[PDB]
DNA sequence: CAGTCCCTGTTCGGGCGCCT
DNA sequence: TGGAAGGCGCCCGAACAGGGACTG
């Protein structure tokens, strides 16, 4: 008879499936001595038992040395058990952010020791855990054991742990409504507005409560001592910061280098404002292998330079004060890159961040601004449960023009203009009505599917005309191309009739940037015009000169 | 006390697994309190990560309500229970409800809380309350009774419902009563006073039978249809005639009698857009004949109960929104326009949300079904804002379209 | 008409970062 | 050495998925 700590959690295998059978890795006696060591320890504590041949299951175990630590870390690879283990609904919905914590008089950070190992596994599942234990090389076939608790490396361990832990803490919290406990994995952040004494008291009460359930709180706890190391941050009484970020100086740059670099810069962007990853990532496009080594472009080097400069200065975030409004301000960084700062008191930042994403083949600054606002809103809701008041580099009138005229539903929540160039503008506006006294260009283009050869051209009410042969092209590109010609060959005010739905659809959305050079040139021309009216008519209806450019560009 | 009607999933279909979305603090608070009281009452009970299933939850306030209501997005669950409610225990739909001079909507969802739920089914009602800034992990529950907004719920409670109603039906033979999900729709031709009066009566009946009503008023005989119209101008330009022809061209996809030839003739040459051209007799004739065809009913369009309703919405600017409900392309069961809704001239998303709810409501009164929406908005835009504006206890299906308007067919 | 092509949006999987 | 879990973020590219015009 073994004893029973705390309520268990029913587990199962994906129906009609059975436990894992695999033999181990050839291992040095290094790893094996680092193993049998802690192997023989658990038996007494109750964290394992032994099995005969009765237990037809086999899984590997080998050890990895603790980072910044003395003793070795034992990790079982359950991958073949995981694959066959029931799916769980993960209760961990995201990572807490320092910027979302409120000011607290007294603060403590505790770890539950050997946390996974303090939680009873499920009775009838225990068997499936079976691994084989090495004496040493060539020595002995070994001894096979089974977990009575949650194994490091299973796939149900985190969820059951987090859920059980919650169940235990719940009553302590119901009795202490004013204490704040951030519970993340086995890490605990307790904080209170109590005086540091009554606080140390209540912390003790809590350690004892966790004890009643067999959960140990060793003295690796941070007691009064700021800064607390929590979730990769340092928490001081009035400020927080990221723990120092070491960027690689490597003279030779490979692909995986660029990756580690960018990942780190992204991590940094939560606090250091203005980080830019665009040029750097440009380097990673369509590469052969993670090992391949590429040189930095002038463009990438300049960027990396100003990021290292950004990183020169130390910076800190503050905490969140519900009595005060939330505020997010955005700056346009060029090339479709955006930065933002969320704060409450001017200049004291809760957090910062960036939005770089390019959506669509054709876009503009107003759309991308909208996208950023949404990214920021959702992020804000996760952290503070509310939407920031926005400060945006876009004239109120610009925005009113865009959202009212656009065919999609579009909206930004409460916001105000901040005049902080570069401002976001619409670069041209299509007329709502045909222009009196402007030359009307009936434009057309067509391509041959086989030859991929085509023509693009136009005819005018003034008798003006053009046709141009094009090679290796599409119907779409030629429709665009006809419009382009009409723009080039016309004065400052022009009417243009097209039967292309595609072409019209792109231009009417007033793009300022494209993945297509031809659309970019069309944009360039649209920006130079004073007045442009685009109109659509159906094809083959022999409409206007539109049958006569229709019969012109097939010729 | 009660015996639980067993329930199964549609053949060969796993339960719902849908990630909870972030909630605002006001909403998480309202949910934590609502749920606390519901647990004290045995209606739901806490569960654990062993249960693989999850459905999103959030909170809303009905129009003018001020009281938080819990709302579960059971759309996935319902799609996976579909044969149970459609085929087996389902509800017959009165074709007179749309004809009644007035129809009030009442929230009866509370009643579903009486009946136990099949024990082996509950694992599927799983939902997770999240926390601000991920302070705590998710608090998972599941329903021990009939959940509000599940399609199975008004099915299993049907016998009990008619049981409670039979007195009122006998008493008032003419009043029509429909049940859709958490709602009861009550129509009559009585004048408004008589009406509200009788609805209070029905309230009493529900109260003494063990239910509460914390309804909306509708007027279907007043519901309007939006025809396709052609402009009347004293003089026409090349551009006017081009727009007209493109419109008539699109229209013929619907009414095949439309003809563009006499009108296209006036467009023969390459002319200035702003140039005025007079209409030939043949063009005048073709045009008026066309204006007549657009008065006629479209041919061979009738509702088919076995088919889904699709609804399309267009943003017309200036607070105008046009829509069409259809089963087959170009056969429109209904067309409409809405103006000056909440959010007009200020919030597109709020107006769209309002429009989606009005349209869905008419769909329930008319066919007793909700349409699948084609929404003129970016997925992320809608998904960030919609639950802020949602005042209804059901959620329709939707997809997102981007459809520039070469022609404005549906609004002058 | 069914079947291609263009084209343009979405989703998914795989890499890195960071936490336990 | 080379090696486990779950969570969240980014960036890319390859794949699927669908609308609208042209063609057998």
């Amino acid at each position: 008879v073994p004893i029973s700590p705390i309520e268990t959690v029913p587990v199962k295998l994906k129906p009609g499936m059975d436990g894992p059978k695999v033999k181990q890795w050839p291992l040095t006696e290094e790893k094996i001595k680092a193993l049998v060591e802690i192997c023989t320890e658990m038996e007494k504590e109750g964290k394992i038992s032994k099995i005969g041949p009765e237990n037809p299951y086999n899984t590997p175990v080998f050890a990895i040395k603790k980072k910044d630590s003395t003793k070795w870390r034992k990790l079982v690879d359950f991958r073949e058990l995981n694959k066959r283990t029931q799916d769980f609904w993960e209760v961990q919905l995201g990572i807490p952010h320092p910027a979302g914590l409120k000011k607290k008089k007294s603060v403590t950070v505790l770890d539950v020791g050997d946390a996974y190992f303090s939680v009873p596994l499920d009775e009838d599942f225990r068997k499936y855990t079976a691994f084989t234990i090495p004496s040493i090389n060539n020595e002995t076939p070994g001894i096979r054991y089974q977990y009575n608790v949650l194994p490091q490396g299973w796939k149900g361990s985190p969820a059951i742990f987090q859920s059980s832990m919650t169940k235990i803490l719940e009553p302590f919290k119901k009795q202490n409504p004013d204490i704040v406990i951030y519970q993340y994995m086995d890490d605990l952040y307790v904080g209170s507005d109590l005086e540091i004494g009554q606080h140390r008291t209540k912390i003790e009460e809590l350690r004892q409560h966790l004890l009643r359930w067999g959960l140990t709180t060793p003295d690796k706890k941070h007691q009064k001592e700021p800064p607390f190391l929590w979730m990769g941050y340092e928490l001081h009484p009035d400020k927080w910061t990221v723990q120092p970020i070491v960027l690689p100086e490597k003279d030779s740059w490979t692909v995986n280098d660029i990756c580690k670099l960018v990942g780190k810069l992204n991590w940094a962007s939560q606090i250091y404002p203005g980080i830019k990853v665009r040029q750097l990532s440009k380097l990673l496009r369509g590469t052969k292998a993670l090992t391949e080594v590429i040189p930095l472009t002038e463009e990438a080097e300049l960027e990396l330079a100003e990021n290292r400069e950004i990183l020169k200065e130390p910076v800190h975030g503050v905490y969140y004060d519900p009595s005060k409004d939330l505020i997010a301000e955005i700056q346009k960084q060029g090339q479709g890159q955006w930065t933002y700062q969320i704060y409450q008191e001017p200049f004291k930042n809760l957090k910062t961040g960036k939005y770089a994403r390019m959506r669509g083949a054709h876009t503009n600054d107003v759309k991308q601004l909208t996208e950023a606002v949404q990214k920021i809103t959702t992020e804000s809701i996760v952290i503070w449960g509310k939407t920031p008041k926005f400060k945006l580099p876009i004239q109120k009138e610009t925005w009113e023009t865009w959202w009212t005229e656009y065919w999609q539903a579009t909206w930004i929540p409460e916001w105000e203009f901040v005049n902080t160039p570069p401002l976001v503008k619409l670069w041209y506006q299509l007329e709502k009505e045909p222009i009196v006294g402007a030359e009307t260009f009936y434009v057309d283009g067509a391509a041959n599917r086989e030859t991929k050869l085509g023509k693009a051209g136009y005819v005018t009410n003034k008798g003006r005309q053009k046709v141009v042969p094009l090679t290796n092209t599409t119907n779409q590109k030629t429709e665009l191309q006809a419009i382009y010609l009409a723009l080039q060959d016309s004065g400052l005010e022009v009417n243009i009739v097209t039967n292309s739905q595609y072409a019209l659809g792109i231009i009417q959305a007033q793009p300022d940037k494209s993945e297509s050079e031809l659309v970019n040139q069309i944009i360039e021309q649209l920006i130079k015009k004073e007045k442009v009216y685009l109109a659509w008519v159906p094809a083959h209806k022999g409409i206007g000169g539109n049958e006569q450019v229709d019969k012109l560009v097939s010729a | 006390p009660i015996e639980t009607v067993p329930v199964k999933l549609k053949p060969g279909m796993d339960g719902p697994k849908v990630k909870q979305w972030p909630l605002t603090e006001e909403k998480i608070k309202a949910l934590v309190e609502i749920c606390t009281e519901m647990e004290k009452e045995g209606k739901i009970s806490k569960i654990g990560p062993e249960n693989p299933y999850n459905t999103p939850v959030f909170a809303i306030k009905k129009k003018d309500s001020t009281k938080w209501r819990k709302l579960v997005d059971f759309r996935e669950l319902n799609k996976r229970t579909q044969d149970f409610w459609e085929v087996q225990l389902g509800i017959p739909h009165p074709a007179g409800l749309k004809k009644k001079k007035s129809v009030t909507v009442l929230d009866v969802g509370d009643a579903y809380f009486s009946v136990p739920l099949d024990e082996d089914f509950r694992k599927y009602t799983a939902f997770t309350i999240p926390s601000i800034n991920n302070e705590t992990p998710g608090i998972r529950y599941q329903y021990n009774v009939l959940p509000q907004g599940w399609k199975g719920s008004p099915a299993i409670f049907q016998s009990s419902m008619t049981k409670i109603l039979e007195p009122f039906k006998k008493q008032n033979p003419d009043i029509v009563i429909y049940q859709y999900m958490d709602d009861l729709y009550v129509g009559s031709d009585l004048e408004i006073g008589q009406h509200r009066t009788k609805i209070e009566e029905l309230r009493q009946h529900l109260l003494r039978w063990g239910l509460t009503t914390p309804g909306y008023e509708l007027h279907p005989d007043k519901w309007t249809v939006q025809p396709i119209v052609l402009p009347e101008k004293d003089s026409w330009t090349v551009n006017d005639i081009q727009k007209l022809v493109g419109k008539l061209n699109w229209a013929s996809q619907i009414y095949p009698g439309i003809k563009v030839r006499q009108l296209s003739k006036l467009l023969r040459g390459t002319k200035a857009l702003t140039e005025v051209i007079p209409l030939t007799e043949e063009a005048e004739l073709e045009l008026a004949e066309n204006r007549e065809i657009l008065k006629e009913p479209v041919h061979g369009v009738y509702y088919d109960p076995s088919k889904d309703l699709i609804a399309e919405i267009q943003k017309q600017g200036q607070g105008q929104w046009t829509y069409q409900i259809y089963q087959e392309p170009f056969k429109n069961l209904k067309t409409g326009k809405y103006a000056r809704m909440r959010g007009a001239h200020t919030n597109d998303v709020k107006q769209l949300t309002e429009a989606v709810q009005k349209i869905t409501t008419e769909s329930i009164v008319i066919w007793g079904k909700t349409p699948k929406f084609k929404l003129p908005i970016q997925k992320e835009t809608w998904e960030t804002w919609w639950t802020e504006y949602w005042q209804a206890t059901w959620i329709p299906e939707w997809e997102f379209v981007n459809t520039p308007p070469l022609v404005k067919l549906w609004y002058q």
